[PDB]
């Protein structure tokens, strides 16, 4: 599975495929893809 | 296993051979109802065996209600003998059984949505319709109702081991949806 | 009569083609001896019964998708001989049921019913035939929330609905009585859990439910009261 | 004036679609043969 964002709530939630999409202890329908854990480099300039 | 379905209702058909006057036949017999208004034939009825004739003009006569056939062929005569005391040129002929329902328990819930699932093709289960699961088998073709409780109906057939043959198939396939 | 296009590399020869496309620049190449493949890469009854189908599903809000499912399934049915009658109230009904089903989205027999007046057993019937037509061309849960909305009850009464209609059936005892009255029992013991009040009466005709029916699966609902708990 | 209905809104839109509820009103509902002779 693969970790998600409520919109309001903010809570993790983390749902797996075939779980359509609504949130969890709200009805919000808009999920947040919660950003990459992985580093990300920029340069300065 | 153990369980063997028990007969419930035997259906028969058989032919008089000769036109019959209704009201005359409903006037005479002594258990006799007749309003061609409702319905066009002479609803007759013996005590022994307890069974139910549809008597029509045309000197046709469906015999329902027995449990076994033996009873229905001997209530079948009966109703026969009572046209021919009436004083009609009636004969016995065509006797033949065109339905025999049967029921029993196999003492465990069983889980119909899951059947339903698994038989698709065979299976119709619409609960809030009615809380059966219609299960319709090939071979041989009998028509099971199945309930949660456990409680089993088989319809359809022509034959007593058509009920028998239906029931030893299913019992395998209900079992694998039991509940406890 | 053949007339099939495959491209290969008369250089390369040694597989089938293996190439990549360049569409920026219109052209496909081999990938191996990078041999350029191709250049210049360009960029009555029926409408009758769709129309009023048409017509049934939008005044039932119910989304395109939907709609079309059934659209598709009442294609297939069409003129078949099993069908063999119902006067096409029937089967408007039936495929609209269907595509119902099918996307995922529910709707009960009584609802469909309010839309058409389909005298019931006959619709039953049809229904079953038509299934096995689909499988031959080869689920309460979804009622509680919506039924929450026709009370407008908050988001945690749906989801104490919701587990209370999975605990309810895994303990079996009735088996449901059809699913609707175990939907709507559900939901009246989780509101009497909460302090909100519908009480008995508004339910029971908002939701088409008697209420002698309500309270006679309250009583057996309550036995199990102890297992039923979410927190 | 116009007055705003204030509820939930769960129950007006419910009477609006099908709501398992029908009817509650009507309007629109739509001698023998010897001797006789
Ligand atoms: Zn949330
Ligand atoms: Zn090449």
């Amino acid at each position: 599975t693969l970790k998600y964002i409520c919109a309001e709530c903010s809570s993790k939630l983390s749902l797996s495929r075939t779980d359509a999409v609504r949130c969890k202890d709200c009805g919000h329908r808009i999920l947040l893809k919660a950003r990459t854990k992985r580093l990300v480099q920029f340069e300065a300039r | 296993s153990g369980i063997v379905p028990t007969l419930q209702n035997i259906v028969a058909t058989v032919t008089l051979g000769c036109r019959l006057d209704l009201k005359t036949v409903a006037l005479h017999a002594r258990n006799a109802e007749y309003n061609p208004k409702r319905f066009a034939a002479v609803i007759m009825r013996i005590r022994e065996p307890k069974t139910t004739a549809l008597i029509f003009a045309s000197g046709k006569m469906v015999v329902t209600g027995a449990k076994s056939e033996d009873d229905s062929k001997l209530a079948s005569r009966k109703y026969a003998r009572i046209i021919q005391k009436i004083g009609f040129a009636a004969k016995f002929t065509d006797f033949k059984i065109q339905n025999i329902v049967g029921s029993c328990d196999v003492k465990f819930p069983i889980r119909l949505e899951g059947l339903a699932f698994s038989h698709g093709t065979f299976s119709s289960y619409e609960p809030e319709l009615f809380p059966g699961l219609i299960y319709r088998m090939v071979k041989p073709k009998i028509v099971l109702l199945i309930f949660v409780s456990g409680k089993i109906v088989l319809t359809g057939a022509k034959q007593r081991e058509e009920i028998y043959q239906a029931f030893e198939a299913i019992y395998p396939v209900l079992s694998e949806f039991r509940k406890m | 009569p053949n007339l099939n296009i495959v491209l290969t590399c008369p250089e390369c020869k040694v597989y089938p083609p293996k190439i990549v496309e360049r569409f920026s620049e219109g052209d496909v190449v081999c990938a191996l001896c990078g041999l350029v493949l191709s250049d210049k890469l360009v960029d009555n009854e029926v409408q009758a019964a769709f129309a009023k189908i048409t017509m049934l599903c939008d005044a039932a809000e119910l989304p395109k998708i939907v709609k079309d499912c059934a659209k598709e399934a009442y294609k297939l049915c069409h003129d078949e001989k099993t069908l063999k009658g119902k006067s096409m109230e029937s089967i408007m009904a039936a495929s609209i049921l269907i595509g119902c089903r099918r996307a995922e989205v529910a709707r009960t027999f009584k609802e469909i019913q309010s839309l058409i007046h389909v005298k019931t057993k006959e619709f039953g019937k049809t229904l079953n035939i038509m299934k096995n037509i689909l499988r031959g061309k080869s689920q309460n849960l979804t009622y509680i929330p919506r039924f929450c909305s026709h009370l407008g009850l908050p988001m945690q009464v749906t989801t104490s609905a919701e587990y209370t209609a999975k605990k309810c059936k895994e303990i079996k005892e009735i088996a449901g009585k059809s699913p609707i009255t175990i939907a709507v029992v559900s939901i009246y013991l989780n509101i009497l859990l909460f302090q909100i009040p519908i009480t008995a009466a508004k339910v029971g005709q908002t939701l088409q439910v008697t209420e002698g029916t309500i309270k006679s699966g309250y009583k057996i609902l309550y036995e199990h009261r102890d297992k039923l708990v979410d927190p | 004036r116009i007055t705003t209905l204030d509820e939930t809104v769960g129950v007006t839109m419910s009477h609006t679609g099908m709501s398992m509820r029908s009817d509650n009103s009507n309007f629109l509902k739509v001698m023998p043969k010897k001797e006789i002779l």
